[PDB]
């Protein structure tokens, strides 16, 4: 956002049983993500591992192993409570890369404080032939 | 991982942003639609290839494509 | 509190559930007779060459085959052979 | 947790049960008695104890199923008292 | 009131504590088994597992076999076992020596799971070092189930 | 009425009338005029 | 607080909707712009959810068709019961049930077809029928065929009563939500009133018509001499004739002297030895006693007046200590969703259908059914693929609710949220279950396919060899031999003939022999045991990921019946609950077919047959034990041994047999060109043919497409499956009826 908030422990983790499907050998020896929000009431979610939770009053954090079940939680959440979350990426060293959202308004803005990527100002179509990139070990696209 | 690329035909509609479920692609300001904004793809590493964008893409053709490409652990979706 | 950035060696799972640590198991020069009996196969190439050359008993095994009298080289039976095989012709 | 709850009273239903299984006259003398005197030529490892010995597998079957089943209803009620559970 | 709850007061892992885990006849039967042992040398720990190992894998394959009809060759029959053990010890050691490969050391995480270190069996000499006692733990153990056969008494 | 008869154009109309009449022109063929291999010339 | 709430006239009745063929949902409403449209309007005509969020509107819809359907039924049965009164040889068989073929159906002489009206004798031709009805119609008294007639008359009349109560309770007095929330007065009226009435009226009619049957007919008193069925209940001489207990008149039943009804209420444990089935004095009593039970079974529920129970109360008060909450909102889930209703009914269907199979070639019920080796398999292999057809959709209406009607806030720490907590150990646990069932129950037959290819036939699992006993089995038999002679002593003998020592026969053929169990009944049973636990893998797991998997965390919004999620993550296809249902339905195919092989090949090996004065030889060699051991013998002595009466079969009656056994295979052969191929080379191949049809002018208006990714695997299944037990049929059916 206007400052990448700094994620930190201790915060209040949902009341949950213990689930089965989550937190692997990865999550330790490789990397997890972790996804930080907050609830203005008590209410009950569905996780994207299993059962349902409840929702904590105050902050909320969760530990996942993909990016797409933080990502999938997080839209749950902004469509079905409208809350606005906001999750991390841990290394197994300990870095913490902040992930969404990067410019911190939401992705699907304009804001206009980012420059454009990976983008081809031809049309698709006109793209040269697989003969013409041979051994340049580029392709018709990434040109 | 799997390369991205967004050709100049794009409308900015911003269906793509809204269909990605690993948030790969944004919408940056342009001055060549009527929208004034592409999309782009900053975080192509975290491509995992389910092709949503593709379908959500209104435009014929597609202003966005997914070309696949090598596979690594995020983009193979383990979770393991 | 429930996830630690630090003291990411015991938030994450990483335990041992059925490890316990003392250095006794086996009385006394027990082990020693199992330690000079162990120390030659210790080794990688070692044991990978201890059991290359174990695995021409495979060879030598097959040949001492004459205790076993396997069907193989006891006969074949000159009485009885399908020489005969086919209604057609006598031998084909 | 690492605290089943197990009390040395649960024997009461196991060491009960037998005195109701003995009741029962009309057949034979006995569901329990029957049962031991049918298991008691088959004590000193004997081969006898085949298909063809009605009395004892029958025997065994019936009167452990009747064991197991009253001792869980035992462990249940009497567990059950102080968890709210009449 | 239940017997089931999550490990450590943290449920978002895999592993959920059920009654058989939770078990302490099951908790300290576990510990005591010769591979959860660390403080123990690799050589002692190899030599009792393959003891168990060469001794169980004689008796299925003296009982069911090409020659289990045959008296003597029957007892005789049992040096397979001796072969499996011999290929078992071959792949473990090519498990070792690719497993822990050079380049990738410890691997990564210490390990909490309450004040204790690693076990060094899963460095690379440790590895070579269970593979020999394995070895001949395995070699002993056939030999016991073929000496034990014929002096059993009233087998 | 109109509903009726319309409803009768989408599915009957290909359905019902047409194979009902082709398989009942054949077999009437094949019942008055028995079993035809050539031209009968 | 029970009362009937009706909502009178809610829909108007015309044909105004019949003209806009796509009109229930919203999308079909714009028209047919591509070929699709049409089989999306076939696909979506009874997914009433998809129709509406109304669960009023949903629950009207259901109970309609519900109508509908029993006026389908009633049309079935009233048209089978017409056909045995006026095409068939009811009469003449009725005279001779040991040597007269039974047959209710002629067919024209158009192009040839005249081989196919066999002669079944009885001077009558016709196709042979094997569907039981003719001994069905012999159990009940029935001796003309006026009797037929007034009953198929009678069923039309009750299928156009029920089709005038569907479009009434549709469109003239629909009943509201408050109305079919009713679950305890339907439970308690399902109890008392249709299946103890059922019961009751049942036993009534055996009580008085079935007396013919039971005392007329196997006597060897010719049926036009027979009294007609009325003369019994009105003349009580008559009826005191044959049973004298009917000369008390009511008195022992309420004096309490019950013993006295002992002559028409007997507890026979056997079959009639004139006819082979069961007493029909022990059907009656029967009848009786499940009347009593079920009517006391019908006052559990409390409705309106106070006394009873509450299933909420029932369900709330179940509580233990390894289910945390357990049966929370169970009630709300079964009483606010109709998907979990019919998973629930459709499972107990299927088992009770395979139930039905069992039990009826175990015990006879029917005169003159055991001696009929044709109607006997085909009665047992039909019952057996009904309910297998039937739990498969069980474990698809299950997922469907799961997917749907699936709230994640009723049900916080009760069973479904425990039970999809733990899905990862489930599944695992299940899926080496399975490996280990294959392996013990697959390699021990490949075992002894190599031992006996390399000439060692004594290591291989046989009796004669290293053997294997089902000593369980053996013992439960024995037990229910040796049982009415101690735990059983106001029973006659044992309760079926199957385990018994005391073969039976009717007309030289044998009806129902004891029969014997070995190591290939040891082999055939694991065999069936791994076979059940891969469908049951395969449909739980779709049940219990079709939420959301750890693959794809957001299954759940990409709804039931979705083709894939892309070729991202290496590739998912068929990663939706509805993928594993297709399959199901491929494993549910593989193992009814070993089950109905493993029956035909028993039962022609080891019971049917035919009795002589030296001794009994049975239809096959009695090579069950023999040549069951392999996987050589079963092609050898099961499909190449047998179906040479279907190969031969040109030119004679049976004739159809052959075309209908050359056309399945055909069926199932088409089905791998759907099953195979993908969507794009048929699109691309298309597009080809759209180029010719523009360069003539002959464009469709409706864009031609391909069809859908969902669609070539439901057509491909579909096609497998019908070419599969079409191709079973044609073999059983040709096989038994040229020998039995
Ligand atoms: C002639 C009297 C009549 C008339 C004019 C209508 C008219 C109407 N009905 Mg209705 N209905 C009737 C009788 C009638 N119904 C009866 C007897 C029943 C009880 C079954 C119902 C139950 C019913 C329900 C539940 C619903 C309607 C609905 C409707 C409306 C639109 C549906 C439609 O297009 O029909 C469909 C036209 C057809 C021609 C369907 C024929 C299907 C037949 C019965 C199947 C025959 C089986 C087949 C031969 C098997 C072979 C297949 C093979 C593969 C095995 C429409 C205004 C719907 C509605 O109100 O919209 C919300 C609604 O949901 N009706
Ligand atoms: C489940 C399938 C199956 C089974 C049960 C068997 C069984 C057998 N085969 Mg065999 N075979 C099979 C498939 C199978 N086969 C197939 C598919 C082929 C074709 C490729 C063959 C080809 C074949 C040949 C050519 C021969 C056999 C032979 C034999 C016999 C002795 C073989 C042997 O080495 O002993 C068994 C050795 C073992 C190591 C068994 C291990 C037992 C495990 C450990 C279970 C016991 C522990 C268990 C896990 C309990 C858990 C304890 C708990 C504390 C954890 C034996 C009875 C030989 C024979 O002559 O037959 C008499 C022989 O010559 N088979
Ligand atoms: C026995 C199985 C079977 C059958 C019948 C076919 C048949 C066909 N394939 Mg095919 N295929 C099969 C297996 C089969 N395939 C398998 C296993 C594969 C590998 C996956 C393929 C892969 C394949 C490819 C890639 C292609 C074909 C093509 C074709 C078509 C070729 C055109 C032709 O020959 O004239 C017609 C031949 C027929 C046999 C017509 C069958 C219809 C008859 C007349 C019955 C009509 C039904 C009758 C009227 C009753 C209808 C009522 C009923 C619905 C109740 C044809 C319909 C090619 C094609 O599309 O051609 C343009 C093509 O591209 N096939
Ligand atoms: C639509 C194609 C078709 C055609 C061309 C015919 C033609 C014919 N039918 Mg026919 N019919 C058909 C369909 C058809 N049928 C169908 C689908 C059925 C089943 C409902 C019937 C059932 C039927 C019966 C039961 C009978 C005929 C009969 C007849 C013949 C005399 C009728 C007549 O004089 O009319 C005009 C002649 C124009 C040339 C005639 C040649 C009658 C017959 O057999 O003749 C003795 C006869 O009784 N048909
Ligand atoms: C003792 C009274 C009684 C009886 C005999 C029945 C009988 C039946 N009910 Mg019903 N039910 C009752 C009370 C009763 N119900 C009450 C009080 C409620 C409210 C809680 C319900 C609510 C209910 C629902 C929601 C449904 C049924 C259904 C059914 C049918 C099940 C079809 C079947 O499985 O095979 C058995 C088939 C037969 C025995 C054929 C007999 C056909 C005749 C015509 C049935 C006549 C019985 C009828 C209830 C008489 C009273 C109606 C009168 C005004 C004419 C069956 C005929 C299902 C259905 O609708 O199917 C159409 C279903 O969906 N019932
Ligand atoms: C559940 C079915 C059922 C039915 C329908 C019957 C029916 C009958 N049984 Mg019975 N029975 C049954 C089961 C059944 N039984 C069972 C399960 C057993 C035990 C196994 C018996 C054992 C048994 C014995 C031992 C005897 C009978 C007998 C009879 C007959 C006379 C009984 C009688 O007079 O009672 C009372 C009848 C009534 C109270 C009449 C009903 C009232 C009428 C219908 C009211 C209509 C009036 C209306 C308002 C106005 C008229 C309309 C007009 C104006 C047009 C009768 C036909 C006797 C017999 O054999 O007959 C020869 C007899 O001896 N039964
Ligand atoms: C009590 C029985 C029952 C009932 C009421 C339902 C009801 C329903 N099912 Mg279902 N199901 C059942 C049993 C049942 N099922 C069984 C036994 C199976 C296992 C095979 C399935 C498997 C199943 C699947 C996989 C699906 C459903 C779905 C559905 C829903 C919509 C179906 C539809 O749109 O109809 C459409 C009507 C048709 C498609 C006509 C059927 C045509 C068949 C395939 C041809 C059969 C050929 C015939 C036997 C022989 C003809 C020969 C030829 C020469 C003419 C609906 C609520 C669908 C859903 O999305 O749920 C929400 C879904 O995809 N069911
Ligand atoms: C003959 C063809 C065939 C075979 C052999 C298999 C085999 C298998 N299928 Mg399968 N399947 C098939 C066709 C086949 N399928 C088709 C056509 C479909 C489409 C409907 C499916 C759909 C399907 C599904 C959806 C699933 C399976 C599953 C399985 C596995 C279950 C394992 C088990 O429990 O039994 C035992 C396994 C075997 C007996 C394999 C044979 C091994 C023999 C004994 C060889 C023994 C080893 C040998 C001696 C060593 C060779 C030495 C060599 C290396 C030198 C199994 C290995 C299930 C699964 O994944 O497992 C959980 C699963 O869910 N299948
Ligand atoms: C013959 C059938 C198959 C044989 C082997 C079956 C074992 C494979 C599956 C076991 C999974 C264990 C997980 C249990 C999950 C579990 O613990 O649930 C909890 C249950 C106790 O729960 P509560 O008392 O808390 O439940 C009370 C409330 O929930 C009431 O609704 O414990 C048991 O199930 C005891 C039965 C153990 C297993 C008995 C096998 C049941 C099969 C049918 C009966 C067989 C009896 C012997 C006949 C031969
Ligand atoms: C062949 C095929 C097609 C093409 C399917 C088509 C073109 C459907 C054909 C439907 C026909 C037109 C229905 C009518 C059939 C005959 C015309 C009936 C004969 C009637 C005569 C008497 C006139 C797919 O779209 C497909 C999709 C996914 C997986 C596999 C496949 C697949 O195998
Ligand atoms: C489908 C509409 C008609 C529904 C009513 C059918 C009435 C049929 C009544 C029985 C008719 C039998 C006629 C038999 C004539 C030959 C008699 C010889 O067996
Ligand atoms: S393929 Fe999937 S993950 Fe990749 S950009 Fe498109 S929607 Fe996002
Ligand atoms: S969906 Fe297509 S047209 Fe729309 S913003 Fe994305 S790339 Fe541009």
């Amino acid at each position: 956002p206007w400052k990448q908030p700094e994620l930190d422990p201790d915060t209040p983790s949902p009341i949950f049983g213990g689930s089965t499907g989550g937190l692997l050998r990865k999550a330790q020896v490789e990397e997890f993500y972790v996804i930080t929000w907050e609830s203005p009431k008590e209410q009950i979610f569905e996780m994207p591992t299993g059962g349902a939770a409840i929702m904590r009053k105050g902050p909320n954090l969760l530990k996942f192993a993909r990016k797409e079940q933080c990502m999938a939680l997080t839209t749950q959440l902004r469509s079905k409570f409208r809350q606005t979350p906001c999750f991390y990426r841990v290394y197994a060293d300990g870095k913490v890369q902040y992930l969404h959202p990067k410019d911190g308004v939401y992705p699907e803005k304009v804001n206009a404080g980012r420059v454009g990527v990976n983008q081809n100002m031809r049309s698709i179509g006109k793209n040269v032939d697989p003969i013409k990139v041979k051994f340049t070990g580029s392709a018709p696209f990434e040109i | 991982a799997h390369v991205v690329k967004i050709y100049d035909t794009c409308i900015g509609c911003t269906q793509c942003v809204r269909a990605c479920p690993l948030d790969v692609l944004e919408m940056v300001p342009w001055d060549g639609c009527k929208a004034a904004q592409m999309a782009s793809s900053p975080r192509t590493e975290d491509c995992v290839g389910c092709k949503r964008c593709e379908t959500a893409c209104p435009t014929d053709f597609l202003s966005v494509r997914v070309y696949l490409g090598n596979e690594s652990t995020r983009s193979l979706g383990l979770a393991y | 509190k429930y996830f630690d950035v630090q003291d990411l060696e015991n938030t994450t799972g990483a335990w041992d559930l059925y490890g316990v640590d003392e250095m006794k198991r086996y009385p006394g020069l027990q082990e020693e007779f199992f330690q000079r009996a162990t120390d030659a196969v210790s080794r990688r190439e070692a044991l990978n060459g201890f059991v290359a050359l174990s695995a021409g008993v495979a060879s030598i095994a097959l040949f001492g085959k004459g205790a076993s009298t396997l069907e193989l080289p006891i006969g074949t039976k000159g009485p009885r052979m399908e020489k005969t095989e086919n209604g057609k012709g006598g031998i084909l | 947790l690492r605290v089943d709850p197990i009390v040395p009273a649960i024997s009461f239903v196991g060491w009960t049960l037998p005195s109701n299984i003995g009741t029962s006259a009309l057949n034979g003398q006995s569901l329990f008695g029957a049962f031991y005197e049918s298991i008691g030529q088959n004590l000193a490892h004997w081969p006898t104890g085949f298909a063809l010995d009605d009395k004892f597998w029958l025997y065994m079957v019936t009167w452990h199923t009747g064991l197991f089943i009253v001792m869980l209803l035992g462990q249940v009620g009497f567990k059950g008292r102080t968890e709210d559970y009449f | 009131q239940q017997v089931i709850q999550p490990l450590n007061g943290d449920p978002f892992v895999g592993m959920l504590e059920t009654p058989v885990t939770s078990a302490p006849i099951v908790a300290n039967y576990l510990s005591n088994l010769p591979a959860y042992r660390t403080g123990v040398a690799p050589n002692l720990r190899g030599v009792e597992i393959g003891l168990a190992h060469g001794f169980l894998l004689a008796g299925p394959f003296i009982k069911l076999g090409p020659l289990r009809d045959v008296p003597g060759t029957a007892e005789v029959v049992g040096c397979m076992s001796a072969a499996l053990v011999l290929i078992l010890a071959l792949c473990l050691s090519l498990y070792g020596n690719a497993a822990f490969q050079n380049q990738p050391s410890m691997g990564k995480k210490t390990l909490s799971g309450r004040p204790l270190p690693q076990d060094p069996l899963m460095s690379e000499e440790g590895w070579a070092k269970f593979a020999a006692g394995f070895t001949v733990g395995g070699l002993s153990g056939v030999a016991w189930a073929y000496i034990l056969t014929q002096v059993c008494l009233g087998r | 009425m109109k509903d009726f008869t319309t409803y009768l154009s989408t599915a009957p109309v290909v359905g019902l009338g047409w194979a009902i009449f082709t398989s009942g022109l054949l077999i009437e063929i094949n019942r008055f005029f028995p079993d035809p291999l050539v031209f009968s010339f | 607080k029970v009362k009937i709430a009706v909502d009178r006239n809610p829909v108007e009745t015309n044909f105004e909707k019949w003209a806009k063929p796509g009109h229930f949902s919203r999308a079909l409403a714009k028209g047919p712009n591509t070929t699709t449209w049409i089989w999306n309007l076939h696909a979506d005509a009874h997914d009433f959810d998809n129709h509406t969020s109304d669960l009023e509107e949903i629950s009207r819809k259901v109970f309609s068709a519900h109508f509908g359907q029993l006026g389908i039924i009633l049309i079935w049965l009233s048209g089978m019961y017409f056909h045995g009164a006026r095409f068939s040889n009811y009469e003449g068989w009725l005279s001779d049930p040991t040597h007269i073929k039974p047959s209710a159906q002629v067919v024209w002489p158009i192009v040839g077809q005249e081989i196919l009206n066999g002669d079944v004798g009885g001077g009558f031709q016709g196709i042979q029928i094997t569907s039981g009805f003719f001994q069905l119609w012999r159990a009940s008294g029935i001796t003309s065929e006026l009797q037929l007639y007034s009953t198929a008359i009678g069923g039309l009349v009750l299928a156009a009563a029920c089709f005038f109560a569907g479009w009434f309770h549709y469109h003239k007095a629909a009943p509201k939500l408050e109305w079919f929330q009713n679950v305890e007065s339907m439970l308690n009226h399902h109890l008392a009133g249709l299946l103890g009435l059922g019961s009751l009226a049942w036993a009534g009619h055996q009580i008085h018509v079935s007396l013919p049957v039971n005392k007329l007919l196997d006597a060897g008193v010719d049926p036009k001499e027979i009294p007609l069925p009325h003369e019994f209940l009105l003349n009580q001489s008559i009826i005191a004739d044959l049973y004298p207990s009917f000369s008390k008149g009511l008195a022992p039943f309420f004096t309490l002297n019950w013993a006295e009804y002992s002559d028409f209420l007997t507890f026979k444990g056997g079959l009639n030895p004139v006819t082979g089935g069961l007493w029909l004095s022990d059907t009656a009593h029967h009848h009786l006693a499940i009347a009593v039970l079920f009517l006391v079974a019908g006052h559990q529920y409390r409705t309106n007046w106070g006394i009873g129970h509450s299933i909420k109360d029932i369900l709330e008060s179940h509580k233990g200590p390894f289910t945390g909450n357990g049966h929370a909102g169970l009630y709300e889930i079964l009483t606010t969703s109709w998907h979990a209703q019919l998973a629930i009914n459709l499972a107990l269907f299927g088992s009770l259908s395979i139930i039905v199979a069992h039990h009826m070639y175990a015990m006879p019920p029917y005169p003159y059914l055991a001696t009929d080796y044709g109607t006997q398999l085909s009665l047992f292999t039909h019952h057996m693929w009904i309910g297998g057809f039937c739990v498969v959709g069980a474990g698809a209406h299950a997922a469907i609710f799961m997917v749907r009607d699936y709230d994640p806030t009723n049900n916080y720490n009760n069973l479904l949220d425990r039970v999809i907590r733990h899905r990862d150990a489930i599944i695992s646990h299940l899926n080496w279950v399975s490996i280990f069932l294959g392996f013990h129950s697959f390699g021990l037959y490949i075992h002894n396919d190599t031992m006996s290819a390399l000439g060692r036939p004594q290591d291989m699992f046989s009796d004669t060899a290293i053997q294997l006993q089902p000593v369980f089995a053996q013992w439960i038999q024995n037990t229910h031999f040796t049982a009415p002679q101690l735990t059983a002593p106001n029973a006659l003998a044992a309760t079926s003939l199957t385990w018994g020592g005391d073969v039976v026969a009717v007309g030289g053929k044998v009806a129902m022999m004891p029969i014997a169990l070995g190591t290939s009944d040891f082999l055939v049973h694991h065999i069936h045991a791994f076979t059940i636990h891969v469908t049951v893998l395969i449909l739980l797991k779709g049940v219990l990921f079709a939420r959301s998997s750890r693959l794809i965390p957001d299954k759940a919004n990409l709804g039931f019946r979705f083709p894939c999620d892309g070729p991202g993550r290496g590739g998912t296809c068929q990663v939706s609950a509805w993928d594993h249902v297709f399959l199901g339905l491929f494993w549910m195919y593989n193992s009814l077919s070993i089950v109905i092989f493993h029956f035909s090949w028993k039962m022609q090996s080891d019971v049917w047959g035919t009795v002589t004065d030296s001794g009994v030889s049975h239809i096959t060699g009695g090579n069950f034990a023999q040549s069951a051991n392999t996987i050589n013998g079963w092609l050898r002595d099961f499909l190449w041994a047998q179906s040479s009466q279907v190969i031969q079969s040109y030119g004679s009656a049976l004739s159809a047999y052959g075309l209908m056994f050359l056309g399945a295979h055909f069926v199932w052969a088409f089905s791998l060109m759907f099953l195979f191929s993908g969507r794009g080379y048929w699109q691309e191949l298309i597009e080809s043919i759209v180029w010719a049809h523009n360069k003539l002018r002959v464009a469709p208006s409706i864009q031609p497409r391909a069809l859908s990714i969902t669609q070539g695997r439901a057509v491909g299944v579909a096609h497998y499956l019908l070419g599969g037990i079409a191709t079973t049929w044609s073999f059983f059916l040709a096989r038994i009826i040229a020998v039995g």
